[PDB]
């Protein structure tokens, strides 16, 4: 009565990988613009009443 | 005006491990260069998301939101659920009151977002086929996309604005602005190059990765005790902490989850 | 630990080797911090903004009281980018990236 | 039309029934906090000290 | 059933599961819906997947 | 099990345990060695038809 | 009420609770979706067929 117990298995099949990466949300939460110098300066120009 | 800062990572592997990696299914030279990119991106979000926390002005009201943040309870209907949605909307107007902008995004903790979603009015996909761009919990009745955090240890809610009118006029809380121009790069979205060394004592190679970005607050956010000044460095968080306009934080107090 | 689980940053001004010298938050060490000096908790490193934090905050639990300070601007998360001089002095502990594969 | 101050127009939106884009592709013309379910567009004031 | 990790909060969902009552409006049914949203969010905080 | 479970009704107390991981539903496929020994009581499928 | 996740990004990366994963590769089958073969014996003591 040769069952499966007599047989010996081999390579277990690699069914599926599994990585864990967070939903990296920064392309939408903040506004990006590449800077072509080591120091980046943003101009804040304001409009003022005659009382500043 | 703010000078950029640098982030660096180095992993290193042994040739023996790389040799069997190919024999085990993966592509070691290609897989390894992917790991750093995932790591660096995963760290940048921990920087940007936790930069809004240390920049956004707290929004407090006398009646309930006093002492810093609003406390919710599971009992009695979506009454608690819709209460947060009210505090979300008031933060939008307060942005428009002072920063005159439309507040086109909202960020909250994973647990904090569910109660915001529990109030209804959180259809998964937007009615209008706008940017959507996935990466969002829902889209709210106000039309503001909602983004899940899962990282910041706060149980907070943050509302801010991102706008690029065009040409050079790009305005939004936390400016990021990576610095790689002038450097030989492939696929300019890479933002930084790699580097291999192979130390001499052993011979196992190592891989390095360098990234530079500005990550400064938006203007009209002068630091307290400085007020009248016109050279304000918007990079140092210690000066911009709380002294911002284009983003309002709101924590949530909830019972602890048993483990 | 999993990157997404912690939320702490190791590549940057915090570093990893530098975390050894950073004072660990205790129930006793809370009433010693000042402006400047850093402190870490669950591998997440913060710096203190206003002198003597955890004084107006009367919450008994350590972890919650730390979370109170985040909103109250008393302390601030130190997840931040390193200054350019950190990785060019020939004595530079650069953060490491590690992985492991388990088979089910 | 309906006009309200910023803080007041928020609790009005907080009551639900304030979908951003109008149900019909009508005039809209932007410049509106919302469009309400009753059909009245809502316009944000941000100037008057009234909360009306 | 036998694999899924129990999700218990302190105030209400202690002892492993939540009880509801027919009385007083959808104030009971919607309480369950909040727990469904929390469970979905609790998955992404620890498993980072979308819970579809 | 059923020691920390104070519920008197047998059915509910059993249902209490499944959420507290004490008991476990045993719906589970048999091991391969069970249906090979030349003595295996395989389950039966029965059908009946009644006319209205 | 149970909330889980099913994701099959593509290629071989497939992630979800309870992987099932039936095993039929190699066996002579009619259409790959049958998942399991039948059999007929007809015992000798009687002559009634039986299907497994």
């Amino acid at each position: 009565s040769t069952t499966t117990n007599s047989n010996s298995i081999g390579r277990p099949n690699l069914v599926a990988l599994t990585r864990a990466t967070t939903k990296l949300i920064y392309s939408d939460i903040v506004a990006t613009q590449r800077t072509n110098q080591p120091v980046a300066a943003f101009y804040g120009i304001k409009y003022l009443n005659p009382d500043n | 005006q703010t000078a950029v800062k640098s982030r660096k990572l180095k992993t290193g592997i042994t040739v023996e491990l790389a040799q069997d990696l190919e024999a085990n299914g993966f592509d070691a030279p290609n897989f390894l260069e992917d790991l750093l990119a995932t790591e660096m991106a995963d760290e940048i979000n921990k920087d940007i998301l936790q930069s809004l926390i240390t920049v956004s002005k707290r929004y407090k009201v006398t009646g309930i939101t006093d002492s810093g943040f609003i406390d919710l309870s599971y009992a009695s209907a979506p009454e608690a659920g819709r209460s947060l949605y009210r505090m979300v909307c008031e933060m939008v107007s307060h942005i428009q009151k002072e920063s005159t902008y439309t507040a086109t995004f909202c960020v909250a903790s994973a647990r904090a977002a569910a109660i915001l979603a529990a109030s209804g009015w959180l259809k998964h996909k937007p009615e209008d086929d706008k940017y959507l761009s996935q990466n969002a919990y829902g889209f709210l009745a106000n039309g503001l996309p909602l983004y899940c955090d899962t990282n910041s240890p706060l149980d907070y809610v943050i509302v801010g604005v991102v706008e690029n009118i065009g040409e050079k006029e790009i305005v939004g809380s936390i400016f990021y602005a990576p610095y790689t121009e002038g450097l030989d790069l492939d696929d300019p979205e890479h933002v930084g190059a790699f580097k291999v060394v192979v130390d001499p004592e052993s011979l196992q190679p190592s891989i390095g990765l360098l990234v530079r970005y500005a990550l400064s607050a938006n203007p009209y956010t002068v630091a307290k005790d400085e007020k009248e000044a016109r050279i304000i460095d918007g990079g140092d968080m210690d000066k911009m902490a709380g002294r911002s306009d284009l983003s309002v934080l709101l924590g949530v107090k909830l019972p602890k989850i048993i483990i | 630990e999993f990157t997404f689980k912690t939320g702490a940053t190791y590549a940057g001004e915090a570093g990893y080797v530098d975390r050894e010298q950073i004072t660990e938050l205790t129930e006793e060490s809370k009433l010693t911090l000042n402006k400047g000096d850093l402190f870490k908790y669950n591998n997440i490193v913060y710096k203190v903004l206003e002198d003597t934090p955890f004084a107006t905050i009367e919450e008994s639990d350590l972890e919650l009281a730390l979370q109170i300070a985040i909103v109250l601007l008393k302390v601030r998360l130190f997840s931040d980018a390193a200054s350019t001089s950190k990785f060019e002095s020939s004595d530079s502990e650069i953060a490491d990236a590690r992985f492991q594969i388990n088979k089910w």
